């Protein structure tokens, strides 16, 4: 049995910035696929960004390209989602996912990931 | 090239949240390996994959192959990796009963309350023998369930009840 | 004739027998032999049968056994010695791992068996891998079928997602009365 | 698991007789060694009678020879001790015993028997109405 320990999330203004992280225990991300997914209210779970293979190619959903950055620190055994230029439509539960298997899928899909964060709420509001 | 062996250790029957190792083996010296999960785009570029906890999503058919020079091997036999403990256990009975005379017949019976159409019957294997029992340079071969017995040297065929089991888990290279 | 090759002696389902539990000692030689003798060593005790069903294991049955067979005038060499063990005679010991039960591949670990009695000897056993076979018929059972069975129920919706296994079933093949 | 189901025992006048029995279950007596043992108050457990082999030979302790008979009905799955001309020294706990192994021992020793009766009390008393 494994740990994804979650940090960050919260209330932020449109145009603002947050860093989400998940810290592994029971394993390392060195040779793992890593991903972030999200579930907005009244929507389906969508893939936001993944590193699917050792080639360290990154996919990004069209709506977050240039604003979000997925990365990994094999020293801290931690994965990151840097979110910049945040918009109302970024309000969602965020889930780090990881697999000991690589995927050749060019898009991030639930089937490819086995270990999941419990969820990290991000709320974007001009009323703060 | 000839097929390698794909093996799951300790077992191809892994309970949810419990570890397992998939070991591919070709001829020695050999370097370049590919583990493939059939009916998916998932794979690894290593002889050995440690899975630290089993999940529904990791269950399925796997093959592996290897590369020497410009040539890949035939794929290994399919390893069927099974997640167990997904559902409440069935009940198992013997009719007419669990005691049967040599030459007799017996029918073993598996039943669930729930709406399930498939069943598999396993017979427990014979335990294998190995104070303190050191293992130096451990391998995925050493992963498994261990019990110990205690006895007097003066009555060496009268043994304790077995210890509670201890699961020994060999993680990947550090 | 050449020489009579030694038979095999097996304990079924195993030579590790809990108290009050049944076990078969099977002596197997070549076909059509005149007589089988089972000998308990360091005793005056024997049986002149190939198959001996022990309905309940006891302290007094634990020890060393061998068997031989006769053909015409000649006797086989004896089987390899069988060590028949009664388990559950004393309360269980503790098994632990140092440093702990998870360890890196290439590393080193030590298993410690400790007991709250004076006892001076220990054995360590590693579970073997289970073998596969609603209704599972078995026809003309033999002492080889004796043992512990578990079943799994799944849906063909997901053929690699299985139940927890059933409570174990102990199947016991008693002696032929023919 | 096995059964030795016990019958008989109790209070008897010197010179009187009684029959102890054990009914087997989980096994039959056909190819089994049979024996009776007794433990009198303050004394060690003593072999009284056995048939340890298919040769038929019966052993009887010197002190019971001619008074006590061991026997067996394979069809009834029962072993018997017929105890005649009872002396006070016969007062003891009696134990049926049996083994799936034969023995070549000339005499009944307790290491040759694996399945034991819990005990059947026999009391030889002069003060019996
Ligand atoms: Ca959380």
């Amino acid at each position: 049995q494994v740990q994804l320990q979650e940090s960050g999330g919260g209330l932020v203004q449109p145009g603002g910035s947050l860093r989400l992280s998940c810290a592994a225990a029971g394993f390392t991300f060195d040779y793992y696929a890593i991903a972030w997914f999200r579930q907005a209210p009244g929507k389906e779970r969508e893939g936001v960004s993944c590193i699917s293979s050792s080639d360290g190619t990154t996919y990004y959903a069209d709506s977050v390209k240039g604003r979000f950055t997925i990365s990994k620190d094999n020293a801290k055994n931690t994965m990151y989602l840097q979110m910049n230029s945040l918009k109302p439509e970024d309000t969602a539960v965020y889930y780090c996912a990881t697999s000991p298997l690589y995927s050749t899928n060019d898009r991030c899909i639930s089937e490819d990931y086995d270990y999941w964060g419990q969820g990290t709420q991000v709320t974007v509001s001009s009323l703060v | 090239l000839p097929k390698p062996s794909l093996q799951a250790l300790p077992s191809s029957l892994v309970p949810l949240e419990k570890p397992v190792t998939l070991r591919c083996q070709g001829p020695p010296g050999v370097d370049l390996y590919r583990l493939e999960k059939l009916s998916s785009s998932r794979y690894q570029d290593q002889a050995v994959l440690f899975i630290p906890a089993m999940k529904r999503s990791l269950a399925g058919r796997y093959r592996c192959s290897y590369q020497q020079g410009s040539l890949w091997s035939l794929p290994s036999d399919q390893l069927e990796l099974v997640a167990t403990g997904v559902f409440a256990k069935p009940s198992l009975s013997a009719q007419p009963g669990p005691a049967v005379s040599s030459g007799g017949d017996v029918t073993l019976q598996c039943q669930t309350r729930y709406g399930f159409d498939q069943f598999a019957l396993y017979k427990e294997g014979d335990p294998a023998p190995y104070a303190s029992f050191p293992i130096i340079t451990v391998t995925a071969a050493h992963s498994g369930t261990y019990r110990c017995y205690s006895f007097s040297s003066r009555d060496p065929y009268l043994w304790s009840a077995p210890s509670d089991p201890l699961e020994l888990v060999v993680t990947g290279d550090p």
